[PDB]
């Protein structure tokens, strides 16, 4: 009756087949799986690539599933992800960056963006203001190519957070990202810029803490869960069900990836 | 019969020469309008450039 949407970008079809396996033995048959390349509600999207269709890619650290080096901890990590177009065509963050130099204009471009960092940013402050933080951290790469993707980036997000009363501190990428697997207690919410190295911090960070699932925050209104590892799906999988109503399912596939992650269909 | 003939004549002159004088004006502006356009391409330099930011590189 109900249907989970299964979305794939760049993740291997062993991946897919482990997600698909777990979903059929825990669930039971009552919920379809059905795939698909782009959604809004009940979706869980795998492997590392963005899908189409998520404007925010927040991602926490669960009390529940923290490991043991990392047990404490509590920083949230929210990158922000601009339009997606098809693969061929040229990407949203490629073009405000190269139309400028090559003199086209970029009015319709500029509003996107605009308007993808403003959700990103109130989303940032939402999470902020919930844990309680009185200042965030900017993360922008400073490679001289990324010189007016990140300038707006940094006008519009400081702009959102001072008018709602907050502080921003703008660092760069290596620094954020060592410290942020090193220290990273001393980071209560980190915003990223949208770049090709932002999302492998993320994906760093994702894993380092022991493998967690991110969530994506589309255009239509939502959350869908989104994993690239054997223990991140299971996790994504479960927190899947438990929103649509499945707590003794949800906590039996969160045990199974806690104990055996590389084999949770078979664990449980 | 003769007088306006005789004045005619007189006028004949001065009106060929004023005549051609207006000709080579019309043919010196027709020349002076002409110029070469040079039209301004983007440079491909930046295609690839972003050809390389859509490879990831």
């Amino acid at each position: 009756s109900k249907q989970l949407t299964f979305i794939s970008a760049g993740a291997t079809a062993a991946v897919l087949q482990s997600a698909s396996a777990i979903v059929s033995k825990v669930a039971g048959g009552r919920v379809q799986t059905k795939t698909a390349k782009e959604a809004g509600r009940h979706a869980v999207v795998v492997g590392p690539e963005t899908p189409i269709g998520v404007h925010t890619a927040v991602t926490e650290v669960p009390k529940s599933a923290q490991d043991p080096l990392f047990s404490g901890v509590s920083t949230v990590v929210v990158r922000a992800v601009l339009p997606r177009a098809a693969p061929d065509s040229v990407q949203l963050r490629d073009a405000l960056d190269v139309y400028a130099s090559a003199g086209i204009d970029t009015k319709e471009e500029v509003r996107s963006a605009t308007e993808a960092f403003k959700k990103s940013a109130e989303v940032a402050v939402g999470k902020a203001k919930a844990k309680g933080v009185k200042r965030i951290v900017l993360v922008v790469k400073q490679a001289s190519k990324h010189n007016c993707i990140n300038e707006l980036f940094k006008k519009i997000s400081t702009e959102t957070i001072e008018s709602a009363g907050l502080t921003t501190e703008v660092v760069g990428t290596a620094a954020v990202a060592n410290q942020l697997i090193v220290n990273p207690e001393s980071l209560g919410v980190v915003l990223l810029n949208d770049v090709a190295a932002t999302e492998q911090i993320e994906l760093a960070f994702a894993g380092v803490v022991g493998g967690v699932s991110r969530v994506y925050h589309t255009v239509e209104g939502g959350k869908i869960s989104a994993g690239h590892s054997f223990k991140s799906v299971a996790l994504a999988v479960a927190q899947e069900l438990r929103e649509l109503g499945l707590s003794s399912e949800a906590d039996k596939v969160e045990a199974a990836a806690s104990k055996n992650p590389r084999a949770v269909v078979s664990a449980l | 019969d003769i007088m306006v003939p005789s004045f005619v004549y007189n006028k004949l002159p001065v009106i060929h020469f004023l005549q051609e004088k207006r000709a080579e004006q019309k043919l010196r502006r027709v020349l002076d309008e002409t110029y070469t356009e040079w039209t301004e391409e983007l440079d491909q330099a930046h295609v690839t450039d972003a050809i390389t930011r859509s490879l990831n590189i």
